[PDB]
């Protein structure tokens, strides 16, 4: 005991060295996450000044819009195969595992080639979102400074590791507060204290932050508008939405996870036999980009469009399966990319439908689609990821629309109590293990 | 908070009107706006209701489009439309604003009312005398006075004095009808040291007929 | 769709007394609404959710009931609580309310005032002659009136319209209107309005000759 | 050794059910907890009109019974405290904190009742303290009570139905779920050691009280200060700038709050009857003060929205900060049961408001709304004296609902911490555990 | 989204106007609405700007009330009231929309903007002649016509040809003052063996006036 | 009061050419703006945060510029680029707008086209004898006009107006009014109008004679 009250008069008290590291961490993933999206968009607009040019002869555009994607993923995996096995995947179990001391933080070769990597998969239109790119990208660029400055011990390492890391989930939701909460409910070494420094992720979060918003001001990434409220008796119909994504979650996780074996056969492992499956799946994408762009893409620009209820329930019902392909086929293949993002619009999606049901089914309610959209938005990510607040709060980071605060939570709550009474565990660590497990042996 | 809806009046079976119901002191948005009628005598009805973007507007058991309420956010403006009406129509039309408690929606704020008349008859302005006492008057403390409104249709007529400014001691008889017109006077008493010598106005207002007039009770000169 | 009957239709009690009204639904219901309605205006929002007086509610007033059967009360009532109450539900949809109950008020003798008034002279310039004749704030509001002519009986063309208890002296009010052609008026010249209210034995006379 | 890691991993987010059903009814106590203490609080401060009303006529007369009643008041709850719970006395997080630790007791037997009654007096009296401490104590308690009833027993049902019980609390009270999650995950968690609590069954408890509150709460909120304009790139710094100043005044504010406490205490020495008799007399004080200027006394809140809006002059502001500087200290030190967390907030938007003000003339060309300033604030002396950044930070935007000033929020609500950390200042949570925890033994 | 300011005009020195500016097309609340007005020939100058709450307003060094601000932001409207005018007053007023980049705030969406004239003199309608070629007209194979508009005040006139059908080939000079008088000329090109042989007519209006005029362009005896 | 100055207060450059207007400041300033006001139109935010194009500014245009000094450039400027920029800062308040530069689309040289008018017949009658005398699309803008009643100079009553460079043919036109009585007029023969451009050595005259 006596140790504890020594403990206490010594709290909140980190190295000033760190926190100014942290500084410099935060800044660089910031002019890293949005050079990353610049550059993406750029090629997503390249494949216009394409398409466009073509747009007399049909099957000429079908074919440029598959070509240009499948050059563009085989140049991606190309570049992850050949000289960074890591970086293909959502880039979180990774800076997960790195945490823990079991896996490396190969910044000189992850940087550069998730980087144009991605450029490669993203740019080209493949059901994968940017957001994970630069959650990886952004460990890296922590431990880099953490190996020019030399500084040692166990905490700027841990450190300036997990800001770089959160600093970049900020960056790219333009969610601090999420990017904050992340680092402290999921990536953290959840079985053991950890002289991890908040004060200094947050340092980290708000200087990237600022980064992002130089450049992206006045547009944000998700604008719903405000929905309405939820009544208190239309709170249990929350909680059957959350049932729903609370059996569902474990199974995307099966098929995630399998899809990505028997997606193995097919390269055995040749580097080749892979990098071709690559454009392939790659340049499916892309032509799906221009046939039903709701099928493909990373997903976000639909989510608005579901939410206000523009979409016939059938015509989800489409969007849903083929995503839910389209998702795994893209992220199951190992390809360099977040299954992060996409899991949004599958909620979404999914948690809009929910809705129209509900709408109908009684029409006393006077509900609003929407607000289930938003409740369940954010239900894959307490499901198949299972960090509920870190899910909950990066929603309402982004979508604004507080006064769902309690449904998102007891939707939320269901996700993640069903995705455990019927197996399922945290997709982001279950692959760390297999990962870590491949490893040894 | 006002609810002020117009549009009401007379119209002949099978005919269509387009009843409004003009919103100002709260947002019109993120309310949904419903409309309820009264048949004379008999109780409300609920017609219809129509979410904040219209993406939702539901009635009650009622055919195809005898009803087809729509809202203008732009103008906070509540529209009502209803077409091959019969006389089951003829009633008191609301539009109310509604919100809720626990949740089991309420009519929160109804508005003023608008009269609908299914008929064949002809909307018919009033006439409007002023019945001042007469010359035998036993002018004592107080002194009471009133003005005759009779020969209009439909349904039904405002009658205030001085603008409402003369609010207490008044009084409205309902209407009665004959011969397709209907006839009703407004009683005011008043103060006698306060009559002759002031200015007693009654002004009576006919919304069908588009009409307004206020007589001056004057003496018995 | 839910039958909501408020069970009495109509019901009297002097104020401070405590007065109750019932409203039953056909199936089930839950949190039923009231709207008072005084003569006159359009519906008010009284009490909700079964028992939430709504922001002015005066105290006085109690809501219940449940699933079935609900109520709402009046501890002491007052004389402005005059008027018709409507139950609403919507816990099942198409929402619907009741068939009201109209609250009428008991209280003491309140004798008329007649007033008998000349055809306009204005209404005299068209060939019409309307002989008004107002009886105003009494009680009970059973009362007779009866014209008479230069001294005559008189019932032919006669309308009487009787106003709604007021909200506030709890009194009636009624008006009498004999109508004629300028003509049929002109060739007489005695105009007699009687009133019989149980206030008197003897009526109340008030006429005015056109002499 | 990596073979003990995979296997954890696959058995991540595993609680056992009957805990998460015991969570359940924790949550749903708390709440009808919660909302009684609230709604009685408010039952007596009415009472204490429908006094000075009848007595509007002669003045003395008034100041007088504005000052017995609250008194007598306050003497009952300390009163209350003393004589049968002295753990209650104060914010009610310390213990709890140490709770978690195993350091002190859950007596739930004696502090539900004593923190409970007690507050409504030292509360409904209208001292110049909060009544959201005493529910995250109170909820504690109802968790352990629960706890104890259904012996279930193992160190993670123990952590567990308490430290929901208590987050439980915060939430209820504030009406916000997440700050009361993010709470027990940031302040209240034993800080320096892996820990048996398991998120999943706060959640659960957090929610349903919420439901419990919202149930008798609906339609009106704690504090609506509308939506304020947002904060363009070129005013950030400006945040920087008003935590600094939070941060240099965080720890001041806390050496103060100590030993004021210690000075206080030799007023009475020790002797129950020497508080006691302090206490209606600090009580009625404020009482009286809740007549001839309310800003100075009462919980602080809604003076918040007041405030934020811009309608106080600089002055009366400076007025109402010292005032309630002290009213606050001589409240809280005292050691009288009611919670530090509230008017803490009120003092915050207050400073903040000002630093406000100050930047509105200072530059015209920012076009600022003193409010959001008042709002980057309102958390400042949250993060500065209690040092719970996160739990602040998301505890405001929860109940004041201007999301577009989150940047803002955390920028000032780091730079609070930051300078209250270069310059000595600590968890003033966490420094009394300490002195509590320091003065049981080395008392032998 | 539309910015229209109206009241502009005529005032004689030592008046007072109140310029009005109707927004449409954006939530008007959330933004910083502000004046500023441009002299005939010379550049902008800032006059003042009102935030969204009306909690603040400021103008440029003016002295006490030369001008009021204020909008009701219920009709969406912005106001700027000048007293005590005089001739530096002359210019046209717009009403901006404020908005901002990285912070430093710039005058968003501007507005047409009404014009001022701060004059003694009297308006006055104006006198529309003709301007055919002469006599020894070389008609070539283009033929430039034309009508003058003179002694008229104040400003503006609108000339337009043939009701504007014909546009292409118009002029139309800036008025020039003289004697408390403006005057201008119009002109219009239009091929020669288009011309005698067809109609063109020139269309002057006088808004101030109220007046309006169509000179038929005949040729010279 | 900071005094922005825009350096070339006109200029002319032909289409396809690099132009580029200067902005001073005579304290600091920092993310200047830009306007652009075509004739008969209310300024236009064109660049802004010194080097913002907005939305729809084609990408020809560029800001640029530091603290003392900025500047605006269009790489090939086109002719509808033929407008007045204005800069203004709002980096000290109060803001401040600066003198403007005029931007003019350099053509070559035209002759003008003179077209004399002998005064209305329905002005002679009211006294009044206006005769105009148009100088339609010439250019450079610089053109002198000068009158001769009967072969003798004249420059009372005289009155000219240029129009602004055509947004087109960037081409100016200007009108001369000689003014004058219905007598002094009618007491004279020949009136002859002489314009001389650039364009000629001799000028051009053009008379009509009332005879
Ligand atoms: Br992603
Ligand atoms: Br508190």
């Amino acid at each position: 005991r006596r140790q504890l009250i020594r403990q206490l008069l010594e709290r909140d008290k980190t190295p000033l060295a760190i926190l100014f590291m942290a500084a410099v961490v935060g800044t660089l993933v910031g002019l890293a996450a949005v050079a990353f999206d610049k550059g993406v968009a750029w090629l997503q607009n390249q494949r216009m000044g394409a398409l466009v040019h073509t747009a007399d002869n049909y099957p000429l555009l079908l074919t440029v819009a598959f070509l240009c994607s499948a050059v563009l993923a085989m140049f991606g995996y190309f570049l992850v195969r050949k000289y960074a096995p890591e970086a293909g995947g959502a880039g979180i179990p990774e800076i997960e595992g790195a945490l823990e001391d079991q896996r490396p933080v190969r910044w000189w070769r992850v940087l550069p080639v998730k980087f144009f990597g991605g450029l490669g998969t993203l740019g080209g239109g493949m059901v994968l979102g940017r957001q994970g790119p630069t959650v990886q990208i952004g460990g890296n660029i922590g431990r880099m400074v953490l190996d020019i400055f030399r500084l040692k011990g166990d905490e700027a390492r841990h450190t300036l590791l997990a800001t770089g890391a959160a600093a970049g989930l900020a960056a790219a939701f333009n969610a601090p507060l999420a990017g904050i909460l992340f680092i402290i409910e999921e990536m953290r070494p959840q079985f053991r204290y950890t002289l991890i420094s908040i004060k200094a992720v947050f340092i980290g979060v708000i200087m990237s932050t600022i980064m992002y918003r130089i450049f992206n001001h006045e547009v944000a990434l998700i604008d719903v508008g405000k929905l309405s409220d939820a009544p208190l008796n239309t709170l249990w119909l929350y909680l059957i939405l959350g049932i729903i994504f609370g059996i569902f979650g474990p199974i995307f996780n099966k098929w995630v996870l399998g899809m990505q074996d028997l997606l193995h056969r097919v390269h055995g492992g040749n580097i080749t036999k892979w990098v071709l499956m690559g454009g392939a799946i790659g340049g499916l994408c892309g032509l799906l980009g221009f046939v039903a762009p709701a099928t493909s893409g990373g997903g976000f620009n639909l989510i608005p469009i579901a939410t206000a209820g523009n979409f016939s329930m059938g015509m989800l019902v489409f969007i849903f399966v083929a995503r839910v392909i389209t998702t795994l086929l893209c992220f199951s293949s190992g390809a360099p990319g977040g299954i992060f993002a996409p899991m949004l619009a599958l909620g979404t999606v999914l948690g809009t439908a929910f809705g129209m049901v509900a709408v109908e089914l009684f029409p006393q309610y006077h509900l609003e689609a929407g607000t289930f959209a938003i409740a369940g938005m954010g239900a894959l990510l307490a499901a198949s990821i299972r960090a509920p607040l870190t899910g909950i709060i990066l929603v309402l980071e982004m979508t604004d629309n507080y006064q769902l605060i309690l449904p998102m939570i007891i939707t939320g709550l269901g996700a993640t109590l069903l995705a455990q009474f019927t197996g399922g565990k945290p997709l982001a660590s279950a692959i760390l293990a297999r990962t870590l497990a491949k490893q040894e042996a | 908070v006002r609810l002020l809806e117009s549009g009401g009046g007379l119209v002949q079976p099978g005919g269509s009107l387009k009843l409004s119901c003009a919103a100002s002191g709260f947002d019109y948005s993120r309310y949904w706006m419903s409309w309820v009628r009264q048949a004379p005598g008999k109780g409300l009805k609920w017609i219809g209701e129509i979410n904040p973007v219209s993406s939702t507007i539901n009635y009650t058991p009622s055919l195809k489009d005898k009803f087809i309420i729509s809202r203008d956010n732009a103008k906070d403006t509540l529209y009502l439309q209803i077409s091959k009406v019969r006389s089951e129509d003829t009633a008191l039309y609301y539009c109310a604003r509604l919100y809720y408690g626990y949740g089991y929606w309420y009519f929160d704020v109804w508005g003023a009312g608008t009269t609908v008349t299914v008929s064949s008859a002809k909307t018919t302005p009033p006439s409007v005398y002023p019945l001042a006492p007469g010359s035998a008057a036993a002018a004592a403390s107080m002194v009471t006075l009133g003005c005759l409104v009779k020969g209009y249709f439909p349904e039904p007529v405002t009658v205030t004095w001085n603008s409402g400014s003369l609010a207490a001691g008044v009084h409205t008889f309902p209407a009665v009808l004959q011969a397709a017109l209907y006839t009703l006077s407004s009683s005011v008493t008043v103060p006698s040291s306060s009559w002759p010598s002031e200015t007693v106005t009654c002004n009576v207002a006919h919304p069908a007929s588009s009409t307004k007039v206020d007589k001056k009770i004057v003496p018995r000169a | 769709d839910i039958v909501l009957t408020q069970s009495p239709a109509i019901m009297s009690a002097a104020p401070g007394d405590k007065v109750t009204m019932t409203c039953s639904a056909s199936s089930s219901v839950s949190y039923i609404h009231w709207y008072q309605q005084k003569s006159g205006t359009s519906p008010k929002r009284w009490i909700y959710d079964t028992s939430k007086l709504t922001s002015g509610v005066p105290v006085r007033f109690s809501g219940s009931g449940s699933g079935t059967s609900y109520s709402l009360t009046i501890n002491t009532m007052e004389a402005e609580d005059a008027a018709t109450y409507y139950c609403q539900q919507w816990s099942s949809h198409p929402q619907t309310f009741g068939g009201g109950t109209k609250l009428e008020i008991l209280r003491a003798d309140a004798a008329p005032t007649v007033s008998i008034f000349p055809p306009s002279s204005e209404q005299l310039t068209s060939g019409g002659a309307s002989v008004v004749c107002f009886l105003n704030n009494f009680y009970p509001k059973d009362i007779n009136v009866k014209w008479k002519i230069d001294g005559s009986e008189r019932q032919n063309g006669v309308l009487n319209s009787w106003t709604d208890q007021d909200s506030k002296d709890s009194t009636y009010s009624m008006s009498s209107t004999l109508t004629l052609t300028k003509d049929e008026y002109e060739r007489h010249n005695s105009y007699t309005c009687e009133a019989t209210h149980k206030t008197s034995t003897s009526p109340i006379v008030k006429s005015f000759n056109r002499a």
